[PDB]
RNA sequence: CCAAGCGUUCAUAGCGACGUCGCUUUUUGAUCCUUCGAUGUCGGCUCUUCCUAUCAUUGUGAAGCAGAAUUCACCAAGCGUUGGAUUGUUCACCCACUAAUAGGGAACGUGAGCUGGGUUUAGACCGUCGUGAGACAGGUUAGUUUUACCCUACUGAUGAU
RNA sequence: CGAUGCCGACGCUCAUCAGACCCCAGAAAAGGUGUUGGUUGAUAUAGACAGCAGGAUGGUGGCCAUGGAAGUCGGAAUCCGCUAAGGAGUGUGUAACAACUCACCUGCCGAAUCAACUAGCCCUGAAAAUGGAUGGCGCUGGAGCGUCGGGCCCAUACCCG
């Protein structure tokens, strides 16, 4: 149902373009670890780009917008909002089909995360080019929860490591079991090999 | 123009041990270990031979800027070899026309206190980098000896002292006072 | 002329129209690299006009035919002598390319002259094309492939099938 | 008074420099172009004038 | 920008001829596109904001920078940039204090914000001009300054999902 | 935002003001040892170009011009000997002594090096006033620039009805 994406190692704009089209077609999208997102170009020039954005404010009443969100999740959310017709009912409904998070809170912490190879930095950037981290960028333009997100992301990874070790334990048993019942499943294994399901 | 291959080799002394974990070099020698990460350069590191051990750095299909990083890695690694065997010793002389520069070492050579620099009442305190030890040279007056295993740490520690004693709002061509690096040597001569 | 697609080498023969003064005018030939023959004949009249008191009206094309590559399955080094106009002058160049067909080396020349000098094909006049032996080549980019034991890897192999799948559970691998 | 050897040590860091004519940057004595982009890496350098 | 000269010496610390390339729209022009069933025409006062081509202050580089004082240049508009005599004045000049007393824009910011000294109606005087009626980017004196309760913005006050 | 979600082709480019499509809505002269490509000319296996020695004098401190300049500040001349070589002199210093460094040369090590031009992209030159516009988001194995391929998208145009 819901397409869950991992924000780590993805380029801001490319992910937004793909994410924007998915929610316009009616799919629910969740993006996690928005602080792991990357932007091409060195950090300083990306920091300048946002500091220029911070200068844009209604001279007569700054409370009337633009609103300069400092969380990497909201920065990404506003980037996806920039690729949608968000002043029409169609665009706002699409925008409601996207959820954006810093770190991986529940229930997405215990769910498989997909990536978008067309937006992956390793796929789209020459390895010599400089790049920026949305988390460091956000932290340096007023985001207040970099340290807490990291602290909680450190606890989740420790739990994920325990889960993986249990999965590896169950696969070691599975391979052992396939050896103990090799005679009882030989006929069914030829059917799979005959049809490519087992090489 | 991209050049098919560009490589340079480093010869490892028999008393030094080099191990690679990807692009991380670990040089272990008589004076300790150094570890440096070259993950920011897309090269290929190899260890050749078993008796006369060498380290090769290769760069395939590099441009002019990329090729220039092949020898930079080699020089760094040599400095790491030089560090774990001979060490780095930076000697600094304090120059003053009227006011002696009184230097007091504290915390086993990890904190340098400078007093009376051009007569100032302010006390300057410079914290050495980890793994660097400063001491007053017993062989000569007005001379500090910075010793360590990492050239970047040792030579950066001396830079802090030299910039701490900076003259201000004067003609520095005239007011030459300061503590300056006077020699870049090794801890053990060989 | 627009250097559209891979160019072809054409052998074009023309002459002045016979007249009472000279009942048999001499024949002239040109090596023309063009997309098709209709372009090939047009460029012939542009070149002979520059060298002779001749033009399409007072002359005819005796033969237009494609010159096929003689060793399409053999690697060769090509030397190309050309003149071109820049924004602020005219220049002569000598360039080298490694290819299998002489028309391929010329096509590489147009794409290369466009890339490195923003030269549109209407400003480029290829004067001469020769096949050159490995010992007589001057350009370091070409000479580095003159190595009987050449070998090299393919580092950081970029993923080109980036939308099949568009969304995947595993991250790609660039090492092979 | 400073010993002549120590005078040369300090002068190595305070006097033996080139000066960019366009941006006044302090450069090493063997510099042929400035290291600053603000001047476009110009080659208009001059010696740091000696104090009399 | 070039560099003949100046700078005792020395083109380029600081300047810079003869030449030449630009930028700005805080000067004046040129034009007449909008407005003549009317967009209130100078200056001041008050109040906020913005620019930088930076006077002061912070951090710096260069001097023909010994110190002090000063000059050139960089990042830089955060914070300042005043009290007065004469004048309607903008502009100017001087007195005094100051770290400094920088320069500008916002319909040459700002008249349902004021004032009305000037300009620019009708009265009147002088000079020059005209036979005269009369005229004068020539002086002089006296000469009504309208309306918000509407929409928005803004300031505060109830409140609404 | 309809259509490249092509396993598109070859290059160029990093910008702490990048660039991005007739009219058109922004930039010049002049510069860069950033990077790429070219033209010309040199020198190097009789082993070049850095890097690691000596040499400042024999006629002579050439005579003129000097209060005084010995190679060293100007104005015309600017020769030989011994030799691996040595300008009758590149830079060092005053009011004069005094002073040293290059031209030169060979000891060393062993493949390309040097100079001047030229043209692409980038960069400096590059300062304005409400907050601000390659249309926006954004984009750097390009969603930028140059040369080119298939494919696809849709006008009230073209074809059949
Ligand atoms: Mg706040
Ligand atoms: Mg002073
Ligand atoms: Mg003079
Ligand atoms: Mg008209
Ligand atoms: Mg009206
Ligand atoms: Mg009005
Ligand atoms: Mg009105
Ligand atoms: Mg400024
Ligand atoms: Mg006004
Ligand atoms: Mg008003
Ligand atoms: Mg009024
Ligand atoms: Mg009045
Ligand atoms: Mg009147
Ligand atoms: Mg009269
Ligand atoms: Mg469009
Ligand atoms: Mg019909
Ligand atoms: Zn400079």
């Amino acid at each position: 149902q819901v397409l869950v994406l991992d924000g780590r190692g993805h380029l801001l704009g490319r992910l937004a373009a793909i994410v924007a089209k998915q929610v316009l077609l009616g799919r629910k999208v969740v993006v996690v670890r928005c602080e792991g997102i990357n932007i091409s170009g060195n950090f300083y020039r990306n920091k300048l780009k946002y500091l220029a954005f911070l200068r844009k404010r209604m001279n007569t009443n700054p409370s009337r917008g633009p609103y300069h969100f400092r969380a990497p999740s909201r920065i990404f959310w506003r980037t996806v909002r920039g690729m949608l017709p968000h002043k029409t009912k169609r665009g706002q409904a699409a925008l409601d089909r996207l959820k954006v998070f810093d770190g991986i809170p529940p229930p997405y912490d215990k769910k498989k995360r997909m990536v978008v190879p067309a937006a992956l930095k390793v796929v789209r950037l020459k390895p010599t080019r400089k790049f920026a981290y949305l988390g460091r960028l956000a932290h340096e333009v007023g985001w207040k929860y970099q340290a807490v997100t990291a602290t909680l992301e450190e606890k989740r990874k420790e739990k994920a490591k325990i889960h993986y070790r249990k999965k590896k334990q169950l696969m070691r048993l599975r391979k052992q079991a396939e050896k103990n019942v090799e005679k009882k499943i030989s006929k069914f294994t030829d059917v799979l090999k005959t049809h490519g399901l087992l090489v | 123009m991209k050049t098919i291959l560009s490589n340079q080799t480093v010869d490892i002394p028999e008393n030094v041990d080099i191990s690679l974990k990807g692009r991380t070099v670990i040089v272990k020698g008589p004076r300790g270990t150094l570890r440096r990460d070259f993950n920011h350069i897309n090269v290929e590191l190899s260890l050749l031979g078993k008796k006369k051990k060498r380290l090769r750095v290769d760069k395939w299909w590099g441009n002019r800027k990329e090729l220039a990083t092949v020898r930079t890695i080699c020089s760094h690694v040599q400095n790491m070899i030089k560090g774990v065997t001979l060490g780095f010793r930076y000697k600094m002389r304090s120059v003053y026309a009227h006011f002696p520069i009184n230097v007091v070492i504290q915390e086993n050579g990890s904190l340098v206190e400078i007093r009376n620099f051009l007569g100032e009442k302010y006390i300057r305190r410079v914290r050495m980098r980890p793994g660097v030890a400063c001491s007053v040279s017993q062989a000569q007056k007005d001379e500090l000896v910075l010793e360590g295993n990492d050239i970047e740490l040792v030579s950066n520690s001396a830079a802090l002292i030299q910039q701490a004693t900076t003259v201000k709002n004067k003609d520095i061509r005239k007011f030459l006072d300061g503590i300056y690096v006077s020699e870049k040597g090794t801890v053990q001569q060989a | 002329m627009k250097a559209s697609g891979t160019l072809r080498e054409y052998k074009v023969v023309g002459r002045c129209l016979p007249t009472p003064k000279c009942r048999t005018p001499p024949l002239y030939r040109m090596r023309i690299f063009a997309p098709n023959h209709v372009v090939a004949k047009s460029r012939f009249w542009y070149f002979v006009s520059q060298l002779k008191k001749m033009k399409k009206s007072s002359g005819e094309i005796v033969y237009c035919g494609q010159v096929f590559e003689k060793s399409p399955l053999r690697v060769k080094n090509f030397g190309i002598w050309l003149r071109y106009d820049s924004r602020s002058g005219t220049h002569n160049m000598y360039r080298e390319y490694r290819d299998l067909t002489t028309a391929g080396a010329v096509t590489q020349c147009y794409r290369d002259m466009g890339a490195r000098h923003r030269a549109r094909a209407h400003s480029i006049q290829i004067m001469k094309v020769e096949e050159i032996a490995a010992s007589k080549c001057r350009r370091p980019a070409v000479k580095q492939f003159h190595d009987s034991k050449i070998k090299f890897p393919l580092p950081h192999r970029v993923l080109r099938r980036q939308h099949k799948p568009r969304f995947t559970t595993k991250r790609p691998n660039t090492f092979f | 008074i400073i010993e002549p050897s120590l005078r040369q040590l300090a002068q190595k860091y305070n006097c033996d420099k080139m000066i960019c004519r366009k941006c006044y940057a302090r450069l090493h004595p063997r510099a042929v172009n400035c290291r600053k982009k603000k001047c476009g890496h110009t080659n208009n350098l001059r010696p740091k004038k000696k104090v009399k």
